[PDB]
């Protein structure tokens, strides 16, 4: 067993074949993310106010579920090249390229603020005075 | 010339609707003490709590006494201040700091006329006022900042 | 010859701290950081601010009130490599001789060097030409 | 010739009634087309508007590089994209066991609220910035490209750096609070060691 | 400029070392511009990149792939003031990056690095313009130079061999302004050895020697330790007004305005840091013979 | 639209990848294995409170790496796949991260310090020069000049004036166009002296100027 | 010196006199306080000349 003197070794393969990109898509922990509950998604490249140089918009489950923005990584690496395992039925290990890191964070549903009726406004008019009746009386 | 903040140890802000029951039990020998002090507006007085502790060497020092500080408190904030102390010779020297309304008028006429600020947000400028406001003995620009000489 | 072994006898005087005090003056000198730093200047400073961003384009504003066909002319200059040569002096003659410190304080001359620069010139035309290119040593 | 030392964050003590405290940091990449920008975050001191809460010694601010107009730090953030105060508050601390400077903080954060989108946020620092016009959206992207360009730049220039820049500025406004709370000495003025 | 008086002008502590104790101008610019000590250096500075290859390999965490909320312990890494990353054990960390600078295969006057074990922070700096100075590299508690080498400076006057051979050894090294607030720092190797009921015993570095702290002006005069200090700037600032031979070829040159002596004479009493300033090879007054009376 | 659409099968599955730091010198090992096969082999060793991981090798394509395992109680980190069909997939998630340590130290330096010289060299200033004058190798006429001059020797200089009648159809033409037009797009278009043309945009019609001498002729339209 | 050392010598103290020559640190803390009368003397002609 494993407090004895166990040894395994297994084989490794970087394959050349291979056509798609391989991307991590990252989340904290403490956003406790559960996928057993995402029961449809959507993902797609999200600036339509301003293709590959694009952020991601994850929606999952649609107007009932969570959404996410995607960020590019800060760099690319100067030393090291950060690889995928995985492992294959027939008892190898199988290792792929990591062609980008994306982060992932979260957005909300439908609040609306909405600064623009006269919030910056009452914010001049503010002394910490309301705080609840603003928000409801749009 | 001091400021009631240099007076002060330490201050807190409780919860506390039921003095009957006030999570600081050891106050509670105090709130027994105060049953009587008016008895029928306690129905009506914010259930937000303030309380100070104030240290035992520096109080003695300026040789102050409760009831000059309450009656500095109550003189400058007014009669809506409604305050209660401890003994000056209990082990810890305590002060409790609540405050009143108008009682009759506040029924919800229009909206009332705070634009409806919460009396804890309140209690915080009651609080930083109270210490940057209060000038107990001296009252402006010198304060204690002395020293005393000996001359010879 | 040392080995840190049989050695037994690290002790050492006033006098050797002369010796390596002595090695350095020898080495370096007494106003190194003036000279390393001149020829840091132009060893490295020269070259990396002629290479750092300045390519320039323009693109010709023609096919004016009539235009179809296929060329508004669009040029591109790049600069490379900077060459130079040792402190020249040119002669109202013309002919170029080399300047001496002692001579240039005489005559009252600026003692200075020529710079060169590698220039190029690329004409990606809107569609016939795109391969005319043409090295320079200016 | 003798001068300040670049990309180094300092903390000064001023005699100014308006600040209490000041992070200063000088960009300058001694190292390219040499412009400028010189970031200030500033703890301020001295007043209150009245019966608002008043305390005036937890407001901290930032000035941009001659920006018309002071911003406070949690909008800066906000601009950045982090929207989530739980984010923000990891950012100026990613230890918060502490909960002195964690409330220390707490009004500045309260201060924010009005504004949670980075849209509004731009287009506020924008009108901060910004002589008065019309459309907001051009606002949005100025004020984007002096946010991306021009606030730290020796931490970067581009959009894929955007979030790296944010950390250094949490680093920065937590560099002034240990100096607020007394936890880390004032910088020196004339220690040679921040002189080049 | 004129009128101002604060604290730019006093003589800060870290210039020890550094900027000459005494010598500044006896006029309106007293203080503020300063004369360079003898041994003091300048980095011209070199791009970071190599040293953050270097970093990635020793295990440095990056910023965007870590768990911020959950590894406050780990200590922050900063290069040329940027931060580049996060290290869980600067200790060992900082002395491979030490035997690495040592061992020459990073530029030493070039990369000074510095940790704050207080903050629990290592920072990095390799921009140009840093004034740092060489020292005696003594460990455990014994000086690191010995015999050897010294036979190695003597044979120099024929056998190839350099200052550069000498810190190759990794017996001296360069210190900057930045690293010397945090070194124990040891005046001689007598104090250090003699060492045994003393208060200290941890020197990390030594000074070749303390004659080295006074400028080039402050070089000339002898036991400026004997005299009242400004006495000392004053000299520094009459040395650079005497005149004696200037240079050798004056004679080629049509000098504006110049003033040679007839008969100059080196001085009978001299310090050692005159060698290297060659002021035997052309003095500036002769040895009067003088009564105090 | 379907192309943005991300498949779940694999996060539904639960599958389960690993996040490993290499070198570039070692993908650039692997790389000449150029996807035949394998690179090697991968080898764990367990023992009392110990794993020791590692990797080895092949010995053909090198004609033991340990493997540092990190948190990631911290993070989640999964794997999304972008093909070249325009499809989303995730095709499964990340539940380990690791990095590679060099077994050899002090000499494989050197062949970084050989990976230092192949990244960083490109000559900088570096030979000077001992040459000087070459410049202005006389083109006595100008070389752009001339083919100027040559586009100009392809009969040009002369205009219709002279041919008024014709030329009035080509006024007549451009006016069906556009009500107005600038006196330069009249230039162009019927290659005539300026002067000529302005008496007849006297004779039939006016001008309307704007801004900064911005001059447009019509026709009078009506 | 040691960090936080309050002796006589670490912080200032001159045991010497000029006869027998300053000691190293000595020097240094002497030369600080030289400089202290050369820029007081630079002030207070320039003040007082007002």
């Amino acid at each position: 067993g494993p407090s004895s003197q166990n040894v395994t070794e297994y084989v490794v393969r970087v394959p050349k074949n291979t056509t798609k990109k391989y991307n991590i898509m990252a989340f904290n922990a403490a956003d406790k993310v559960n996928f057993a509950t995402w029961n449809q998604a959507r993902l797609e490249r999200d600036l339509s106010n301003k293709p590959e140089d694009q952020p991601w918009l994850l929606r999952v489950n649609g107007k009932s579920g969570r959404k996410f923005k995607g960020i590019k990584k800060g760099g690319v690496t100067e030393n090291t090249s950060y690889y995928i395992f995985t492992q294959c039925p027939d008892g190898a290990f199988e290792a792929f390229p990591v062609h980008n890191w994306y982060n992932f964070t979260p957005l909300a549903r439908h609040r609306t603020l909405t600064a623009e009726e006269a919030e910056e406004e009452w914010e001049r008019r503010n002394k910490v005075l309301n705080h609840f009746s603003i928000m409801q009386q749009r | 010339h001091t400021t009631l903040r240099k007076v002060t140890a330490n201050t807190a802000i409780y919860y506390d609707p039921n003095p009957q029951s006030t999570v600081v039990a050891e106050d509670q020998e105090w709130v027994n003490v105060y049953y009587e002090m008016p008895d029928f507006d306690v129905a009506r007085i914010s259930p937000w709590l303030l309380r100070v502790e104030l240290d035992r060497k520096h109080m003695t020092d300026r040789k102050l006494t409760m009831e000059q500080i309450a009656e500095k408190i109550n003189a400058g904030f007014g009669d809506d201040l409604n305050c209660i102390f401890n003994d000056d010779n209990a082990e810890k020297l305590v002060l409790r700091i609540r405050i009143m309304n108008s009682d009759e008028n506040k029924m919800q006429e229009e909206e009332e006329v705070v634009d409806k600020m919460d009396d804890d947000v309140f209690l915080r400028c009651i609080e930083s006022n109270m210490l940057t406001d209060m000038t107990l003995q001296g009252i402006e620009q010198i304060s204690k900042v002395y020293m005393h000489l000996p001359q010879t | 010859y040392d080995e840190d072994d049989d050695e037994i006898t690290p002790d050492l005087w006033q006098e050797a701290c002369w010796i390596v005090i002595s090695s350095y003056f020898d080495e370096k000198g007494l106003v190194r950081q003036q000279l390393d730093s001149f020829d840091e200047f132009i060893q490295m400073s020269v070259q990396r601010i002629v290479e750092d961003a300045p390519p320039i384009d323009l693109q010709a504003e023609a096919q004016h009130a009539s235009g179809e066909v296929e060329e508004p002319p669009r040029y591109l200059l790049k600069f490379e490599q900077i060459y130079l040569s040792k402190p020249t002096h040119w002669e109202r003659d013309g002919a170029p001789s080399p300047m001496m410190p002692n001579e240039a304080r005489l005559r009252n001359l600026t003692y200075s060097a020529p710079l060169y620069v590698d220039i190029t010139k690329t004409v990606i035309k809107e569609g016939e030409e795109q391969l005319q290119t043409q090295h320079q040593k200016t | 010739q003798e001068k300040m030392a670049t990309n180094t964050v300092y903390v000064f003590a001023k005699k100014d009634s308006k600040y209490a405290y000041t992070g200063e940091c000088r960009s300058c990449l001694e190292n390219s087309s040499r412009p400028t920008s010189t970031i200030w975050v500033s703890m301020l001191a001295r007043g209150g508007q009245g019966a608002k809460k008043s305390a005036i010694g937890q407001r901290i601010v930032a000035t941009l590089p001659y920006i018309k107009q002071e911003v406070p730090i949690i909008i800066v953030f906000r601009a950045l994209g982090f929207v989530s105060d739980r984010d923000i508050l990891e950012h100026i601390i990613y230890d918060f066991e502490d909960p002195e400077m964690m409330e220390m903080v707490k009004p500045s954060l309260d201060e924010a609220f009005v504004i949670q989108e980075q849209n509004v946020a731009l287009n506020f620092i924008g009108s901060r910035g910004a002589k008065p016009g019309v459309t907001k959206e051009k606002r949005i992207k100025y004020a984007k490209e002096v946010l991306q360009k021009e606030m730290l730049p020796h931490v970067g220039v581009s959009d894929f750096c955007e979030t790296k820049k944010a950390y250094f500025l949490g680093y920065m406004v937590h560099r002034l609070l240990l100096a607020a709370l007394g936890r880390r000495e004032l910088d020196d003025r004339d220690h040679y060691g921040n002189k080049r | 400029r004129d009128g101002k008086l604060a604290k730019p002008r006093q003589l800060h502590n870290t210039l020890w070392g550094m900027v000459c104790p005494a010598e500044t101008p006896e006029g309106h610019a007293v203080g503020l511009v300063k004369n360079l000590a003898l041994m003091a250096y300048i980095s011209v500075g070199s791009q970071p990149s190599p040293i953050l290859e270097f970093l990635e390999e020793w295990s440095m965490e990056n910023l965007e792939e870590i768990s911020p909320a959950a590894i406050a312990d780990a200590t922050k890494i900063f290069v040329n003031g940027c931060w580049v990353g996060i290290h869980k054990d600067p200790e060992q960390l900082m002395n491979t990056l030490r035997k690495l600078r040592r061992q020459m295969d990073i530029i030493v006057s070039e990369v000074s690095m510095i940790r704050d074990i207080r903050e629990r922070e290592i920072r990095i700096y390799t921009d140009a313009g840093r004034i740092c100075r060489p020292l005696l590299i003594v460990e455990k508690q014994k000086l690191l130079l010995k015999k050897r080498h010294i036979d190695q400076l003597k044979e120099r006057e024929y056998n190839n061999y350099s200052w550069q051979d000498l810190v190759a050894s990794g017996v001296v090294e360069y210190i900057d302004t930045l690293e010397e607030e945090t070194v124990m720092l040891a005046m001689t190797p007598d104090d250090l050895q003699e060492k045994e009921v003393a208060y200290c015993s941890t020197y990390t570095h030594c000074e070749i020697h303390p004659s080295m702290i006074l400028g080039v002006c402050a070089s000339i005069i002898p036991f400026p330790d004997h005299n009242q200090s400004p006495r000392n700037t004053y000299q520094s600032a009459m040395g650079k007004q005497a005149m004696g031979v200037y240079i050798t070829n004056f004679h080629v040159r049509m000098d504006t305005l110049a003033h040679v002596l007839y008969y100059p004479q080196k001085p009978l009493v001299t310090t050692r840091s005159m060698e290297y300033l060659r002021f035997r090879e052309l003095p500036a007054g002769i040895n009067s013979i003088v009564a105090i009376a | 639209a379907e192309r943005g659409e991300l498949d779940l099968t694999g996060a539904k599955q639960n599958t389960g990848v690993w996040l490993v730091k290499v070198p570039k010198y070692l993908s650039q090992q692997w790389a000449k294995a150029s996807g035949r096969g394998e690179v090697g082999k991968l080898r764990i060793a367990k023992t009392q409170g110990r794993t020791e991981v590692s990797f080895t090798l092949n010995e053909d394509l090198a004609n033991e790496h340990p493997f540092v395992l990190q948190s990631v109680g911290g993070q989640t980190l999964t794997v999304f796949t972008e093909s070249s069909s325009d499809k989303l997939s995730l095709e499964g998630i990340v539940v380990q991260r690791a990095e590679c340590r060099p077994a050899a130290s002090e000499n494989y330096m050197r062949l970084k310090r050989l990976q230092i010289e192949e990244s960083s060299k490109p000559v900088r200033l570096s030979q000077q020069l001992d040459k000087v004058v070459t410049t202005n190798y006389k083109p006595v006429a100008n070389h752009q000049y001339n083919i100027e001059y040559e586009r100009k020797k392809k009969e040009d200089g002369k205009r219709a004036r002279a041919d008024k009648q014709h030329v009035l159809d080509m006024l007549f033409s451009a006016f069906e166009k556009h009500q107005y037009y600038n006196l330069k797009d009249l230039v162009d278009i019927t290659k005539q002296p300026v002067v000529y043309l302005k008496e007849i945009l006297k004779e039939i019609g006016v001008q309307n100027v704007k801004g900064i001498h911005k001059n447009t002729w019509e026709l009078k339209p009506e | 010196f040691i960090k936080d050392d309050y002796g006589p010598e670490s912080r200032g103290f001159v045991e010497n006199s000029y006869l027998a020559g300053l000691t190293p640190t000595e020097f240094f803390f002497h030369a600080m306080g030289g400089r202290e009368g050369l820029i007081d003397t630079a002030v207070k002609t320039a003040e007082t000349g007002y």
